[PDB]
């Protein structure tokens, strides 16, 4: 009843952003929308104009720092599936040394963020690559425990067969591993980019 | 002590806004970074890690948790010298020079790793298959071969990596 | 698990309760959107009021004061601390499963989880007050 | 160890008297992994000395 606002011009010329004053580092400032209204109060009704800046994310900072070292860290806990069962120590340095980096990577994505007491895609994208991870690590352990005898095979030996000396036979696991944990992590990839890009 | 100002230059001029054209002085430096700082920080590390990452190829093959340990912790340092460097920087969306010298060293450790799995796949995977059955490339039988070639191939591509890597960004 | 009754008081600096006295409204204290608020790690149940009357050097103050009641929400540290050292302590048990004659993978094993539950601990008090008791 | 040597410091572009300290230590350790190799390089047969 005393004062009332309005724009000068039209809402959506009266908000002008300068072409060359962009501070944003990881925003991309799609536009602006103006608006006009009121508020109720104890004291009153007031007249508010409003505008909205609409911000969507950029995703390269996150694909370079945090995506990317745990699909290489997913790869390499899945590459102890093709050396032979009998190297022991290697591959339980392979499990163990994933495991820790994973865990590493997870301790540092919540870093960037605000402590929220929810669930980001981010969060569940390295849970789940912890999941393949573990799982690679509990494949080496059956394989470990299916090991027959604890010498690896002398290479000159002429192999009997599968129906003196004998060898270990090379594992149906770690066959069958070494086509289904890329293809699962694959899978889950294409559909976790196909879910949350397009939105 | 970081930067040295190349040259610095006055501009007068009117600047038009909304109520009207006003006028307007600019004094600008163009600045230069020192490289000292980072070659001794985050590169001569990389490098360096790179040189520790080739010691594999002249162990045996059958000698697995070596190479296994050599290569894993040679990954770690890249991790742990990636993250040391990205911790004290902004959260730009687009790779630097630094960032793509840091991918091309975490890449060449990566392959080291990855030939000595197949070096082992090739001689406890397929070899009493083989076995029952009876620069150019080497033959993919005979691991002494591969490990060669790995010996003569990756400081090569290291190097070749290097010269094109600063000869393009500087 | 902590639920936290913060206050906040004010009372008439100068002027003692022979002088000035403080009374709460019908409608004291008013909440509005509070799904626009910056408490992420706490939610909100409720508030009460309360006046008092305060005995202090220079006389006697009329202290009305508002406590606003937070529950703290667990779910940013049980992805933080709670996980990680459960599946660390998973990770621990695996060296069961492994043939006893692998001897430094056993060891590596344990050694290993031994650090990353060292560094878990470190790292699970950085948020906190350097309080000396058990949480 | 030289990642963390110089965190408080301005980033000079020379190296200090501490840079040099590491940098030879660093090559003492690098000399010594290297001997290692050279070492195990001949070693002819694979298994060690029993009782
Ligand atoms: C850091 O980054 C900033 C931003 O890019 C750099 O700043 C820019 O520097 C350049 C010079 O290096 C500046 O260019 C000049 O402007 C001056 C002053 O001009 C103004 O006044 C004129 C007279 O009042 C007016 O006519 C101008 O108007 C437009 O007019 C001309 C002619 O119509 C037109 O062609 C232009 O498009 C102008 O936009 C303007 O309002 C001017 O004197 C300079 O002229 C030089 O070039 C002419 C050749 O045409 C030559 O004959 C002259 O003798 C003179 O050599 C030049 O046009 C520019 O304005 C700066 N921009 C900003 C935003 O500050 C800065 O240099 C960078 N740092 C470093 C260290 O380099
Ligand atoms: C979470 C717990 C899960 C528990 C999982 C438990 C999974 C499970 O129970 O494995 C059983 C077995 C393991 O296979 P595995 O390669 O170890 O077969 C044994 C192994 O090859 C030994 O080496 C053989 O002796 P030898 O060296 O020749 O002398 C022995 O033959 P023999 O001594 O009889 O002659 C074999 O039994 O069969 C599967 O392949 C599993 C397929 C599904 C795997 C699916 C993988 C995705
Ligand atoms: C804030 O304080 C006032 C005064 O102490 C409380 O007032 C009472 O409110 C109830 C409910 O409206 C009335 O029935 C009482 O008569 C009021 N008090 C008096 C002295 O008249 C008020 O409820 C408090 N608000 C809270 C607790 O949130
Ligand atoms: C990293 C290069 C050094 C590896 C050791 C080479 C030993 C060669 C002995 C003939
Ligand atoms: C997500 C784990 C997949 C395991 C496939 C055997
Ligand atoms: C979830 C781990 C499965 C390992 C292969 C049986
Ligand atoms: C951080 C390492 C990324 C490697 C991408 C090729
Ligand atoms: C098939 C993997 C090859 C690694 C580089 C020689
Ligand atoms: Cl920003």
């Amino acid at each position: 009843a005393e004062v009332v606002y309005e724009w000068t011009r039209e809402p959506a010329r009266s908000v002008v952003v300068a072409e060359d004053g962009s501070r944003l580092n990881q925003y991309d400032l799609l536009g602006q929308t103006v608006d006009s209204g009121i508020v109720q109060s104890s004291t009153g009704e007031y007249v508010v104009m409003t505008t909205h800046f609409h911000l969507k994310r950029k995703i390269g900072y996150f694909v370079i720092q945090t995506y990317l070292p745990c699909i290489m860290t997913v790869i390499l806990s899945q590459v102890s599936f093709w050396l032979n069962r009998e190297s022991v120590p290697a591959r339980t340095v392979f499990g163990v040394t994933t495991v820790l980096t994973m865990t590493t990577l997870s301790i540092s994505a919540r870093n960037s963020l605000p402590k929220v007491a929810y669930a980001t895609a981010m969060d569940w994208f390295i849970a789940v690559c912890y999941a393949f991870v573990f799982s690679a690590l509990i494949e080496f352990a059956t394989v470990n425990y299916f090991t027959k005898r604890g010498y690896a095979w002398d290479g000159k030996s002429v192999v009997p067969e599968k129906p003196k000396k004998t060898f270990n036979s090379v594992s149906k696991i770690d066959r069958l591993s070494r086509i289904a944990f890329p293809l699962l992590f694959g899978i889950f990839n294409l559909v976790y980019w196909a879910t949350y890009l397009n939105r | 002590p970081q930067f040295s100002i190349v040259e610095h230059r006055l501009v007068s001029r009117n600047v038009v806004f909304a109520t009207g054209a006003y006028p307007r002085l600019s004094l600008s430096f163009r600045l230069k970074r020192n490289i000292g700082y980072f070659i001794l920080q985050t590169y001569m590390p990389s490098i360096l890690i790179t040189i520790l990452s080739w010691v594999s190829f002249w162990i045996n093959y059958d000698a697995s948790a070596a190479r296994v340990a050599l290569g894993i912790t040679t990954v770690l340092t890249m991790t742990t010298i990636n993250t040391h460097l990205r911790e004290t920087l902004p959260k730009i969306p687009y790779v630097k020079a630094i960032d793509m010298y840091l991918m091309g060293c975490f890449v060449f450790v990566f392959l080291a790793l990855l030939e000595y799995a197949f070096v082992n796949y090739i001689f406890f995977g397929r070899g009493p298959q083989r076995q029952k059955k009876l620069i150019k490339i080497p033959d993919l039988t005979d691991v002494n071969a591969i490990d060669r070639w790995s010996r003569i191939v990756f400081p090569f591509t290291f190097s070749l990596f290097n010269l094109v890597y600063w000869l393009y960004y500087v | 698990m902590d639920e936290h009754s913060c206050p906040l008081e004010f009372s008439s600096y100068g002027y003692p309760r022979e002088e000035i006295v403080y009374q709460w409204k019908r409608s004291s204290v008013e909440v509005g959107d509070t799904r626009s608020w910056r408490l992420y790690q706490f939610s909100f149940v409720g508030l009460r009021n309360t006046t008092e009357v305060v005995k202090t050097t220079s006389g006697d103050y009329v202290v009305m004061s508002v406590y606003f009641d937070l529950s703290r929400r667990m779910g940013y540290f049980t992805i933080q601390t709670y996980i990680p050292c459960t599946l660390i302590v998973v990770l621990s048990w695996v060296s069961f499963w492994i043939n006893k004659d692998a001897v430094p993978a056993r060891t590596s094993l344990g050694i290993t989880t031994v650090l990353t539950m060292t560094t878990l601990s470190t790292i699970a008090r950085k948020s906190l007050p350097k309080v000396s008791y058990v949480t």
